[PDB]
RNA sequence: UUUGCUCCACACAAUAUAGAUGGAUACGAAUAAGGCGUCCUUGUGGCGUCGCUGAACCAUAGCAGGCUAGCAACGGUGCACUUGGCGGAAAGGCCUUGGGUGCUUGCUGGCGAAUUGCAAUGUCAUUUUGCGUGGGGAUAAAUCAUUUGUAUACGACUUAGA
RNA sequence: AGAACUGGCGAUGCGGGAUGAACCGAACGUAGAGUUAAGGUGCCGGAAUACACGCUCAUCAGACACCACAAAAGGUGUUAGUUCAUCUAGACAGGAAUGAACUA
RNA sequence: GGCCAGCAUCAGUUUUGGUGGCAGGAUAAAUCCAUAGGAAUGUAGCUUGCCUCGGUAAGUAUUAUAGCCUGUG
């Protein structure tokens, strides 16, 4: 119903979030996803580790710049997982992939904004309890992610400042709260009640 | 086939006190404390009194409730640690060139060395990790005894200096030289 | 499909060598007429030398629970062909009808040996009147005094594609 | 006040189609709020509406309207199928439409 | 079919492609890694090639045939005059 | 010092749980569980609410945190007595969780002149209430 | 190369829309656990309460929203200024001080609407560019040709020349 | 490679099996509406991220006829089952079930 | 009277709801009511032993201060 949707991608199976978004873009939605690298993947991290391998020595023969491009971040890994999803090859596929932004943390243009969740392609929703998982930003880093720490650093510090705007909001809200409560016992009050308002 | 419910009991002693929340564990005695992290399981503790803690699965299958006998396992380890603690022992076992083992200090972080290991002229350093002393007994000879509150970090420390001193491209059978650990017990 | 219960009694052909001859009764497990009265002769032509050409139906009816809303154990008896050889198989439903329990069994037999319906004989259906007589490590747990356990892990159904909080998984 | 609107939002999302092959003489609306069969129900034979822009000024106007009707619902989502006087363009799957409350049965 | 005998391939693979550079200047791709904790210095210097010569020295390298003998080696010599500071640029550590 | 551990506040399926239905003829509605037949499916009965007596899923109930006293295996007119000498009725319209349901249904049921008229109430309040802010 | 170039306010044309039609409404973490309120000896603390979906919350009445009178409050909100602080991951935003001015449907009044003829998006958005107004701002380089050999098949590269 | 009966391809498009002369469905004048076949309904892709009972974790899981492959022989991985023996008169290991041989 | 539409009343084909009256079966089976009998995953009562003055533990006890099962009507 928004404008633009911005999705939290914490705790998100790659594959159930992929399609959900696909199909959200092909309807005519702008979807921004942030935390790219909390993504999670069932299975253990040695498998999907394996799986990558075997991804990584597929190349064109005669020149390996003609052949796949194996792109090693977590949000351009969700992005191959999206595009596998989409007709990318016609202009209604490359229209769709224009209203999708991916990223890495939270950058400063939706950091103050509200983000979304899923609950088809949530984990802790989906699967069974006690089956292993594996976490996208690891799996990154050990192909050749060279910006684990960086984001980790800068998502310190965006947790800092926004602890401290909940603070003040959660102040803000008290009063409020109270004051609406006080305002009860009225005429105006009890006919809002009336009519279930 | 998805029992309805197994149960286990922990106890605990008079001076020791256990303060369990989200699957993290903290045990205080009085050698010291202890905390473990245990949010791999999907166990259920609960509180029956200040000497009795049960901790329970439900509806868990075979290998579930196999998980549920460790937990129990791990947390008495953790009691008896900060009440008896754990004791070590181990011997220097060789036939002809004699192992002298000494503590050494390398930047501040406490290595010990072992030297003379089947006439070797190399010298092989082996880390103590925190919470673990080492000692050499009096009075036995060729005998060192590692001691310290936590069962794991006494009991991987002294496998470390076993794997340390194994011997290459020979017959292990006829070269029976090495630090073997040959007693396991409490402090107390 | 859901199935019914159905009593069917047939008899061979009279002639006048053997006028009235006897009567013959068993209960089928089918989810309409038609086929219970296929699954007759199919019986019969195992135990006894005739076939429907030379042969009637009598009377078919069907059998409604006794006690459709009371919980009972059930043992039940069976004869399936696996890919190799043909075995016989005890096992032991808890439920409030014999459709029920009978529809339990055939899901059982085909998740844990593949056996389809064509593979199944039920041999017999009879409920456990006394405890103790069963025998049955997973049925038991239920009958102890007071049971209760909880449901840890609550998963709730969303209508909507995007949810603006993070949800919990309490009950 | 700040809001004039007397019609329900809607998606173009296509034609109908088997895998292959499509039908452009019917399309296929998304009405937003309709999550059933039963519920799009109310919405048949009701009145739609693409709007759309063009530079040239024809009939005193720059807007241009492609006006079709709701026929019958379409899966079990509440998607419904719709046909227009003129088929819609393929290039608006993904564009908005007016679903408007005329012919009304209140 | 395999080839009759082995060999090692010519050439080195990891210094592709075999193009111009795109400056005369040749970049400096990589930096000691910094110690927060020792002055504040330079960690490269630019000069000019001049040429090469020759040079006579003993050999101090105990366990060696020519171990406190002389031996000839051959030198460059960069001319290096002071170079002068005209500005300052701050970097910033980010995702990309 | 005192030993802590936290403690879980699940509901339990038992005798005398009461669960809601949510899917089905009798959605909506409050039941008992009489027994237990396996680790998902119980027996239910309400009679004050005409729930026939029935086995049924445990997917297609919520548990309540109400319960009562009744034996394993009562009959419908056992569980009526039981029903009313409890009063889950009373409890169940005191809860905050009923009152919610009853807010839904009667917003949906107000027509174009009441929404009028809470529009003009909303705006009253609103003026008293954030004059009360400053 | 005939007064060109750039910024600001609106003036008229042209151009185009992957698709405005009340509001993208900001903790983090756990999920075999948490949120909020409250008290204390400030903790892995006591007590109370909430969930079972945003089906919410905010906004929302007036010629797409006019012209006027009065009452109660000193509030709410828009626009243009102003004070101070914060934000570098792509900050280009958020918060705050002070006055001016417009509106106020919190309450009570008085006038206007028609004829678009029984519906026809019935036109109320933001993209880019061009030509004319006047209020400020700034007065360069590159290439060819020539020359160099740290370069070179030709282009290219690297040097020099008021 | 060579025969028997029938149905097909050749001489044939159309829906399905990604793709294919022969398989599945169905055979064709030009159009409209409705309903289906075989095959399908996470996304590509029209259609339930439907409901229900179980089974499976694989450091080379598996995923649909023709069809684009896998065996003998094994596993105290896990599930269900068969037969025999011990065990309320206290077995097994060092207070409740346990041991052995087999089936899939 | 050419072009494009709106509404009403009908005809042909079809799709999707609300609602009424009947028939059959063990003349549904149950629930419910009456009645006879019985059992335990044994309610009240009683007894026994340790027990932060009453909560447990196991013996008796078949409806009592809970109920349930089976037959028949
Ligand atoms: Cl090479
Ligand atoms: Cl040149
Ligand atoms: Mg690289
Ligand atoms: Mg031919
Ligand atoms: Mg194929
Ligand atoms: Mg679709």
């Amino acid at each position: 119903v928004e404008p633009v949707v911005v999705i939290d991608g914490k705790g998100h199976l790659v594959g159930r979030l992929a399609s959900v978004v696909a199909k959200q873009l092909l309807n005519g939605q702008k979807i921004v996803v942030v935390r790219a690298e909390e993504l999670n993947i069932s299975g253990e991290f040695f498998r999907n580790k394996l799986k990558y391998h075997d991804f990584l020595r597929k190349a064109t023969a005669f020149n390996k710049t003609r052949g796949p491009f194996h792109f090693r971040a977590p949000s351009r890994i969700f992005y191959k997982a999206l595009r596998g999803m989409v007709s990318h090859k016609t202009a209604r596929g490359k229209a769709a992939l224009e209203r999708l932004k991916v990223f890495e943390g939270i950058p400063p243009p939706y950091d103050k904004k509200k983000r979304v969740v899923v609950p088809q392609a949530l984990r802790v929703l989906r699967l069974k309890p006690g089956r292993k998982y594996t976490t996208l930003g690891k799996l990154s880093t050990s192909v050749g992610w060279k910006y684990e720490d960086v984001v980790a650093k800068l998502e310190a510090k965006r947790k800092v400042s926004s602890a401290e705007y909940y603070a003040k909001k959660r102040a803000f809200t008290k009063k409020v709260a109270s004051a609406n409560a006080t305002a009860a016992e009225s005429d105006v009050a009890k006919q809002l009640a009336a009519l279930g308002y | 086939m998805k029992y309805i419910q197994t149960e286990q009991q922990i106890e605990v002693p008079e001076g020791v006190t256990v303060s369990i929340k989200s699957r993290i564990v903290k045990v205080v005695g009085p050698r010291g404390t202890l905390t473990k992290n245990l949010k791999h399981i999907d166990v259920t503790f609960t509180k029956v009194n200040n000497q009795l803690i049960k901790v329970a699965v439900h509806n868990g299958g075979r290998k579930h409730v196999a998980a549920l006998r460790t937990v129990k396992s791990l947390v008495d380890n953790m009691i008896t640690g900060v009440t008896k603690g754990y004791k070590y022992k181990m011997r220097y076992v060789y036939a002809h060139f004699p192992i002298n083992v000494n503590i050494v200090e390398k930047d501040g972080a406490k290595f010990i060395e072992v030297r003379n290991f089947l006439g070797d002229k190399k010298i092989r350093n082996v880390p103590v990790r925190d919470g673990v002393t080492i000692e050499f007994s009096t009075n036995v000879k060729d005998e060192i005894v590692l001691s310290g509150n936590s069962v794991e970090d006494v009991s991987q420390n002294a496998a470390d200096l076993q794997q340390i001193c194994r011997v290459r491209n020979k017959d292990i059978r006829k070269f029976l030289d090495g630090i073997y650990v040959s007693h396991k017990g409490f402090i107390t | 499909a859901h199935f019914k219960e159905y009593q069917v009694i047939g008899r061979r052909l009279p002639t006048e060598s053997v006028p009235e001859p006897k009567l013959f009764r068993m209960r089928i497990f089918a989810s309409n007429e038609v086929i219970a009265k296929s699954r007759y002769w199919y019986f019969l032509q195992k135990l006894h030398k005739v076939k429907k050409a030379s042969g009637e139906i009598v009377s078919i009816n069907q059998i409604n629970e006794a006690h459709p809303t009371k919980v009972k154990n059930f043992g039940v008896w069976v004869r399936y062909d696996s890919r190799s050889g043909t075995h016989n198989m005890y096992k032991e439903i808890r439920d409030v009808s014999r459709v029920a329990a009978v529809e339990t069994l055939y899901q059982d037999m085909a998740a844990r040996h593949r056996a389809r319906f064509r593979s199944i004989h039920i041999l017999k259906v009879a409920e456990i009147e006394k405890t103790a007589d069963v025998k049955r490590q997973y049925v038991k747990q239920f009958l102890t005094k007071d049971l209760k356990f909880p449901l840890p892990h609550r998963v709730q159904k969303s209508t909507k594609t995007f949810s603006y909080k993070r949800p919990s998984t309490f009950y | 006040a700040e809001s004039h609107r007397l019609y329900v939002k809607g998606k173009h999302l296509s034609y109908q189609r088997s895998k292959r092959v499509n039908n452009p003489n019917v399309s296929l609306i998304k009405i937003e709020g309709v999550a059933t069969p039963q519920d799009a129900q109310f919405y048949l034979g009701k009145r739609i509406a693409y709007v759309y822009r063009a530079s040239k000024e024809v009939r005193g106007s720059k807007i241009r309207v492609m006006w079709g009707k709701v026929t019958r619902t379409h899966g079990n989502s509440g998607v419904v199928r719709a046909t227009f006087r003129n088929n819609l363009p393929a290039k608006t799957f993904g564009a908005s439409v007016r679903i408007f409350l005329y012919p009304s049965n209140i | 079919s395999h080839r009759k005998y082995e060999a090692p391939r010519h050439g080195h693979l990891g210094f592709l492609p075999r193009k111009r550079a795109a400056s005369i200047r040749a970049r400096v791709k990589a930096f000691p890694k910094d110690d927060r904790s020792k002055p504040v210095a330079l960690t490269s210097f630019l000069g000019y090639k001049a040429g090469m010569t020759t040079i006579v020295r003993d050999l101090d390298r105990p366990g060696s045939k020519f171990h406190k003998r002389e031996v000839v080696e051959a030198v460059t010599v960069v001319d290096t005059p002071p170079v002068v500071v005209v500005g300052v640029v701050g970097y910033v550590e980010t995702p990309r | 010092t005192d030993s802590i551990v936290k403690a879980s506040n699940w509901r339990l399926v038992e005798v005398g749980r009461v669960v809601l239905i949510k899917k089905g003829q009798s959605a909506g509605k409050l039941a008992a569980i009489v027994e237990i037949i396996d680790q998902k499916k119980v027996l239910i009965d309400g009679p004050k609410a005409g729930v026939p007596r029935q086995a049924i899923n445990l997917g297609q109930v919520v548990l309540t945190p109400l319960t009562f006293a009744l034996p394993r295996g009562a009959r419908t007119a056992t569980v009526s007595k039981k029903w009313a000498a409890a009063a889950v009725c009373e409890k169940w319209a005191a809860s905050s969780w009923a009152k919610k349901i009853a807010q839904r249904e009667r917003r949906a049921a107000l027509t174009d002149f009441e929404r009028f008229q809470v529009m003009v109430l909303r705006k009253q309040k609103r003026y008293t209430v954030k004059k009360a802010l400053a």
